[PDB]
DNA sequence: CGAACCTGGTCTTGACTCCATTGCCGGATTTGTATTAGACTGGCAGGGTTGCCCCGAAGCGGGCG
DNA sequence: CGCCCGCTTCGGGGCAACCCTGCTAATACAAATCCGGCAATGGAGTCAAGACCAGGTTCG
């Protein structure tokens, strides 16, 4: 009849030692729209330049050590869906067709 | 301002939240609709359980597992991105969602009234077309640009309009030419004429089509031009084709949007203060419904104006996220997961947000965009309050999903379920059994139950004794029960009080504190004298045991809730430890006097002496243990240890007949001598036959004269003697002792022939069905009383059945009559009487049909009892809802106003007969005025407790009217003062400065509703407190003069001639169901009536007698009216409880004229606040508002509360909470309701600051001596 | 809640720490410091043989010998009946 | 009282030995994305039920010109 | 003797709450992720002897 469950999280029991801790660093991260966030890192820790801040947008490191900006590609354009299946000469034929069309529409 | 909440609370300010504050609260943006992996069962990044955002689940262990120590704390590992900490910050930390599109909060749109609708002054049924993307709305316009361009613009409008004219000119010309061609092709040939006319008709209908097509185009152009000229903000373009063909022209002159961003823009280009002054001018100059609507708008407009709020926060941009432990996904055994039904709504919101965001980043056509925006809006609406608009979103099998607002509202709402109760540790329950040998301040207790209750205590004590190395082997020994642990359990239970409670808790004595003691068995032994307080018969009713822990808790249990300290009623001062069912019969047998008995005194002396006296009661005991003396025989003892009565005592010894030394004789029985041995030494001899009423008077006398601990011992000794002589009383029931009256049968013959004549006359048809039924009812009631009379005279007094009744232990005479004799009338299931009736007794045995008739009333009574106890619980709820904030805070308000009491009116001869309802009214009161005896001395000075002897002195002095204080005239602002409350009904002394008299009054009124056996009952009481219009609504007078009395066609047409020159007040709608009031004789046409004389019989509304004869008269009326019902059920309630309740009704006043200081007419404000602001405002703004005293109902008084948290749990919790946030009304935490909810030490009893801050030190002399 | 605080285990672990400190203080100062720095019982971090021989200015071997001797000294049922009851 | 001697440990030294700890490559599986060419172009539980309040409209009366 | 609006009342509609009632199928491919097995170790521990005497114990 009795039923139990478990929140999947460890419950450890030590004392809240306020005095003796691992010493730590503080790194200032800045987002795009002039927002400052200071993140407590450890001493023995490399400080990453890029960061997802408390703001939720991307926040960079306040010293300009220049992480790599994009190094990526655009996914696929509608131009790419067109160009992978058509000819540029064909598109030129359609363009000159529509140009002569707006010609015949506009001045006679 | 303290979010870590360290114990110095004073206020609780609710406020509307800005989106800036929302993103200030959050520790990250959730942006993926994920919960947890299916496979590794760890939470996902950017999800609804994201440990980067919400926090770690493992105490001081990060997600990537780089750091796993508590020494690593307050750092964030660069890989996992998690602040390593304790894993209960996931209870506190919130997340947020930055939206792509604005959203309106639903509580400002779909309530009553619409807050957005008043703030914008638009129709809600048109605002819904705005925010749900059904209508565009102009949010701004450049008026001066149109104003200086508009002549040129209407010139090009004429150019536009002239083009359609040229079009129809060309079309009508070409069509006229084509019809001329049709005429030339019809007239050049030979044919039938009608076909040519139809070709003509075709041409004409074509040019008809031309001309009205042109006309319609011109209509469209003039309409769109009229719209452009009359263009203004807050204008709605419904059906959107006008908008779509409109904007392309002149779009540089206006902005018109659709949906929530348009609402945002309208709030942005908005002054509150210009429209504030505009509404002030309108209420300055308006009239009627226009100014009423202006007031209703000015309410919320000045609400936004006065506070530091902003209506910008009414629309929403960032949606917060509740911490995930409040909505957890706990697994069960086997991976069956248990979500919390909010996660589905959050997933809908995240999915629709990301879909909208991808649509915007792609570039999408308009319909899909507005569709996704409306879906997002409805998703946030379902997130906040599912089912508020349209159709509730359901899950599996069409069960609607619990929204976020559903946590607070309804049955399972957070406020009410917190207010309902909490299951507690250190408690237990069992079935109870009688404990008749035990002391009053005790309770027996099952040892295996107390072994579990007191387990940390016994573990500590057998750690102190060297029986275990630690607490762990101590706990194991407690499980293994090594028999020294019972001795240690005795030691720890010694002097440690426990609580006891029978559910339900009807009143204050439902919880009492007893000293436990370890008893064999497994049931809770209850002392028998508290069964009346608990209403606990031993038919299997269980009781719940609690246990105090702190020293303060042990003190409160030991001193307040102890058995010996709570003896009297809190309601009406009479005791509840009083002897009862068995021991009353025991003592009645023990003290009754029986002449014609063995060893009875005779004074007659032949050769013998009188041979009846006995020198000592010890000698009497010896001669009674030998079989000479019966106990109930009359003798003449010589007493040396008992106090003689006042006649004999004053006769012999004058100054003091002091029983420790004196010796005196009396003619009594042995039993009464042994009885007065139980009573204390100072008490005089009684020498009466102990009826229950006599014993009640005795115990009242003891409690009013002697200290309480004496009375507890006396009642215990009475219990022992009552049981010991209930044994020997010989009261048994044999069916040979249920004697029948012998001439019952001829009485049945008599009334049977009478009923036979009546029914035969009905069979003649001379009288109808109703009159013969009523005649049968009256004849059989006469026969019933005849049989009961014959039964009553037939029984001898030693018949045990009549002995129990005449003693007053239990049962009325009617139950004895229905045992032996005749049941009589059994009811209709409707409520009428069955005219048969039952002619037999239970000893005779009924018939099939008679028993079948009896079933109706039996089952109706059971169902009525269930309904009564439920509704009495509800009425007790409402009374606690009203009176929860009335405590004593001062000793004396020192007014001199106060009510008068009738107080033992005289005769027409002048003989002061005692008024029967003095004990409920005049006692336990303090005289605010003096009393003098025909300008003689002051008999009773100002402010005396008004108990029995001084009231007897007032009856001696012959005065009947005293101006006495009341809580109706207490002059304290915050509650009552003590002297106007008088004697506390249970202590017997003056009330303290911390008593919650409101809750005591509420329980004292609400308790006998079960005994209220029934419009003349509990709904009558309820509508009296709800102050509704009565069903027995009968008119009262307005001024003196004789009546214009008349009973016209089929109902009544009664008017009143005024004594002064005035109008006749016309009373039209009086049905013939009402009857003429009998008063002073029966009312007649031309009776000079009073001002408060009731015209008909019945019950007037109290509103009318308030409006005519003010507050004093309606108070005097309501007390008498409710007390009359409690008289009718034979339940004595002291009147000060009803005084407390009615005082809460008459707190607030209405406004009919505003004065000049922020007053709306018809507003209900407190009287004292009103009078104080008037005495401030008479200087510099001296327009006193015209206030009128108003009587508001108990629910209405509850809803007109002080704080939002004080209400919070009654009725439309949402509507309370929304304008609570709008007003930004801060709480001050002055009631006890809120301090209970937040768990603060409440300001009552032990809780106020006078007792909370007591400095404790020893006396310095004893400090030095020790 | 199977992952909730049993609340007798907390005070039992407290008493464990308390009498543990008592039994560790029954011995000499260097030995108790060795055991505390070895098992991290004074800070939470188990400092190894190099750190203990650093803080006492001695070899790893001497720390190993001292720790083995402390294990010999702890292994008395007289010393450890209360400790045996703790598990 | 001085030389002989076993044992308090105390600590060094080398020498060895086991073992995680990256690291690297190679393979396995696992998740995410794109792509399928005959035509095939607008549905549905809600449903009710009570009750109470609120506004709109109707009806009428009453004070005015 | 008519006018005009304001008061009053009925009536319907909307809203809060609550229960009843219902209650097509792959492929191609890349990219990521995992995991499996030697191979750099250097570090962390571990036998074993040996040298430091210092102080009680033995014989003279
Ligand atoms: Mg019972
Ligand atoms: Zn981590
Ligand atoms: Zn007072």
């Amino acid at each position: 009849r009795v039923l139990r469950g478990s929140r999947l999280g460890a419950v450890s029991y030590e004392t809240d030692r306020n005095h003796d801790l691992a010493p730590r660093q503080i790194a200032r991260y800045r987002t795009d729209n002039g927002e400052e966030f200071e993140v407590p890192f450890a001493d023995d820790a490399e400080i990453p330049g890029t960061w997802l801040c408390r703001n939720g947008m991307e926040g960079t490191l306040i010293e300009g050590d220049l992480p790599e900006p994009k190094k990526v590609k655009p996914p696929r354009t509608h131009w790419d869906m067109l160009l992978e299946r058509r000819s540029i000469e064909e598109l030129e034929e359609l363009l000159k067709e529509r140009l002569e069309l707006i010609r015949s529409r506009r001045r006679g | 301002g303290a979010m870590l909440d360290v114990n110095f609370f004073d206020e609780l300010r609710i406020g509307l939240a800005t989106a800036e504050d929302i993103r200030q609260w959050s520790y990250g943006e959730v942006k993926k609709p994920e919960t947890i992996n299916y496979r590794t069962l760890k939470p996902e990044k950017d999800g609804l359980f994201c440990e980067k955002i919400f926090g770690p689940t493992r105490d001081w262990e990060c997600y990537c597992g780089k750091y796993k120590r508590v020494r690593f704390k307050g750092i964030i590992c660069e890989r996992c991105g998690v602040e390593v900490t304790r894993a209960k910050v996931r209870r506190e930390r919130m997340g947020h969602i930055e939206l792509a599109a604005p959203v309106t909060h639903i509580w400002y749109f779909k309530g009553v009234p619409s807050r957005l609708g008043y703030l914008l002054d638009l129709a809600p049924k048109d605002l819904e077309k705005i925010i749900y993307f059904a209508a565009y709305v102009i949010t701004s316009v450049d008026e001066e640009m149109r104003h200086n361009e508009l002549s040129t613009l209407e010139a090009e409008m004429a150019v536009e309009r002239k083009a359609v004219e040229d079009q129809r000119d060309g079309e009508l010309e070409a069509r006229a030419q084509k019809l001329e061609a049709d005429l030339a092709e019809l007239e050049a040939e030979g044919a039938k004429a009608d076909a040519r006319r139809k070709v003509r008709d075709g041409g004409e209908r074509e040019m008809r089509q031309i001309r009205d097509r042109a006309q319609r185009e011109l209509d469209r152009l003039e309409d769109i031009w009229s719209t452009f000229t009359k263009l203004a903000p807050k204008q709605l373009i419904v059906d959107e084709n006008l908008y779509r063909e409109l904007v392309d022209r002149y779009g540089e002159y206006f902005t018109g949007a659709m949906g929530a961003e348009s609402i945002q823009k309208l709030i942005e280009n908005f002054d509150i203060d210009a429209e504030a002054e505009s509404l002030r001018d309108v209420i300055r100059n308006g009239k009627g419904q226009k100014k009423l609507r202006a007031l209703k708008r000015l309410k919320v407009v000045a609400a936004f104006q006065q506070s530091g709020n902003s209506p910008m926060g009414m629309v929403l941009d960032a949606v917060p996220v509740i911490p995930p432990e409040l909505r957890p996904m706990v697994q069960l055994d086997g991976g069956r997961f248990a979500t919390s039904d909010l996660n589905d709504l959050y997933r809908r919101v995240i999915n629709r947000n990301n879909r909208l965001k991808r649509l915007i980043d792609l570039g999408a056509p308009e319909i899909i965009v507005n569709n996704e925006k409306r879906m997002l809006q409805e998703s946030v609406d379902a997130l906040f309050d599912n089912g508020r608009r349209g159709r509730p979103v359901t899950g599996p099998g069409n069960r609607p999903l619990k929204s976020l607002s559903d946590l607070l509202k309804g049955k399972q709402g957070r406020f009410r379920q917190n207010l309902l109760g909490k299951r507690v540790d250190y408690s237990g329950r069992s079935v109870i059994v009688v404990g008749p040998q035990l002391k009053l301040h005790q309770c027996g207790l099952p040892k295996l139950m107390a072994l579990e209750l007191f387990k940390p205590f016994v573990m500590k004590r057998l750690v102190d004794l060297n029986h275990a190395q630690n607490i762990k082997s101590a706990k194991r020994m407690v499980e293994r029960q090594r028999p020294q642990v019972w001795d240690v359990l005795e030691e720890v239970i010694a002097e440690h009080p426990v609580l006891l409670n029978r559910a339900p808790t009807l009143h204050r004595l439902g919880i009492q504190a007893f000293e436990p003691m370890l008893v064999e068995g497994k049931a809770i032994q209850l002392h028998p004298l508290v069964c009346e307080a608990f209403n606990a018969d031993f038919d299997g009713d269980q009781m719940a045991v609690h246990l105090p822990l702190s020293a303060e808790a042990q003190a409160e249990a030991r001193i307040l809730m102890l058995s010996s300290n709570n003896i009297l009623s809190p309601a009406s001062g009479r005791p509840l430890a009083m002897p009862r069912l068995d021991m009353v019969t025991g003592l009645y047998y023990l003290t009754t006097e029986v002449p014609g008995d063995t060893g009875e005194y005779q004074p007659a002396s032949g050769d013998h002496p009188e041979t009846g006296v006995y020198s000592s009661p010890a000698e009497a005991i010896m001669a009674a243990d030998r079989g000479v003396l019966s106990v109930r025989a009359k003798i003449k003892v010589r007493l040396t240890q008992l106090r003689p009565p006042v006649e004999i005592e004053a006769e012999l010894f004058g100054h003091s007949g002091w029983q420790p030394g004196d010796a005196w004789m009396a003619e009594t029985t042995l039993g009464r001598v042994m009885f007065n041995e139980l009573l204390p030494l100072g008490y005089p001899f009684v020498n009466k036959q102990m009826h229950k009423k006599v014993q009640a008077a005795i115990i009242n006398d003891l409690a009013e004269r002697y200290p309480m601990i004496v009375v507890a011992q006396t009642v215990d000794k009475l219990k022992d003697a009552g049981f010991y002589w209930a044994t020997r009383s010989g009261v048994t029931v044999s069916m040979a002792d249920v004697l029948v009256p012998p001439r019952k049968k001829e009485i049945l013959d008599h009334y049977e022939e009478r009923a036979d004549k009546v029914e035969k006359q009905f069979q003649r048809g001379a009288l109808n069905h109703d009159e013969r039924n009523e005649a049968l009812v009256e004849i059989w009631k006469e026969a019933t009383d005849e049989v009961g009379q014959a039964l009553r005279e037939h029984y001898p007094d030693d018949n045990p059945i009549i002995t129990i009744v005449d003693s007053g232990a239990t049962g009325n005479f009617t139950q004895t009559r229905t045992l032996a004799g005749m049941k009589g009338l059994v009811t209709n299931p409707k409520g009428e009487f069955i005219p048969r009736p039952v002619k037999s007794s239970f000893r005779e045995g009924l018939t099939v049909l008679e028993y079948f008739i009896n079933t109706h009333g039996a089952r109706k009574g059971l169902a009525d009892t269930a309904l009564r106890t439920a509704d009495s619980g509800y009425l007790t709820r409402r009374l606690v809802d009203v009176s929860q904030d009335v405590i004593v805070r001062e000793h004396d308000c020192q007014t001199e106003r106060g009510i008068v009491v009738e107080l033992a009116e005289r005769a027409p001869d002048g003989t002061l007969i005692r008024d029967p309802y003095i004990e409920t009214s005049a006692y336990a009161r303090t005289l605010g005025t003096d009393a003098v005896d025909e300008a003689g001395n002051v008999i009773v000075e100002r402010g005396q407790d008004l108990g029995d002897p001084e009231i007897d002195a007032l009856l001696a002095a012959g005065i009947t009217q005293v101006k006495v204080r009341s809580v109706l005239t207490c002059a304290t602002s915050t509650g009552v003062c003590a002297t106007c409350y008088g004697r506390s009904m249970a202590t017997g002394k003056l009330v303290d400065i911390g008593e919650a008299v409101g809750i005591v009054a509420a329980q004292s009124i609400g308790e006998p509703g079960t005994q209220l056996t029934m419009t003349g009952g509990l709904p009558r009481v309820q509508e009296l407190f709800e102050a509704r219009v009565p069903r027995g609504k009968a008119p009262i007078a307005d001024v003196t003069g004789r009546v214009r009395l008349e009973d016209g066609e089929r109902f009544y047409k009664i008017t009143i001639v005024p004594d002064d020159g005035g109008e006749e007040v016309v009373y039209d709608k009086i049905s013939k169901r009402q009857r003429l009031r009998v008063f002073k004789r029966v009312l007649s046409d031309g009776d000079h009536v009073e001002v408060g004389q009731q015209l008909m019989e019945g019950s007037a509304d109290p509103h009318e007698v308030l409006r005519v004869q003010g507050p004093r008269e309606v108070q005097i009326h309501l007390v008498r009216e409710v007390q009359e019902v409690y008289r009718a059920q034979g339940v004595s309630i002291h009147d000060k409880h009803i005084e407390v309740i009615v005082r809460q009704m008459l707190r607030r006043v209405t406004i009919i004229d505003s004065g000049s200081t922020e007053f709306l007419p018809g507003s209900l404000i407190d009287r004292a606040e009103f009078e104080a602001e008037n005495r401030r405002v008479v200087a510099e703004g001296g327009e006193p508002a015209a206030g009128r005293p108003v009587l508001m109902g108990i629910t209405k008084a509850s809803l007109a509360t002080d704080s939002w948290l004080s209400a919070a749990s009654f009725q439309e919790t949402t509507r309370v909470l929304t304008d609570a946030a709008i007003n930004c009304r801060s709480d001050k935490l002055n009631g006890l309701k809120e301090n209970v909810i937040i768990g603060k030490l409440i300001p009552a009893g032990t809780g106020i600051n006078r007792y909370r801050n007591i400095a404790v030190q020893p006396t310095e002399e004893a400090r030095a001596a020790a | 809640d199977s992952e909730a605080v049993v609340a007798v285990d907390a005070v039992s672990f407290t008493l464990l720490q308390d009498q543990l400190q008592s039994v560790l203080d029954t011995l000499s100062e260097r030995e108790a410091g060795v055991v505390r720095l070895r098992f991290g019982l004074t800070d939470g971090q188990p400092r190894t043989l190099d750190e203990i021989g650093q803080v006492y200015g001695v070899t790893r071997e001497r720390i190993r010998q001292i720790e083995s001797k402390t294990m010999s000294k702890l292994r008395h049922p007289s010393r450890s009946q209360v400790l045996r009851d703790y598990l």
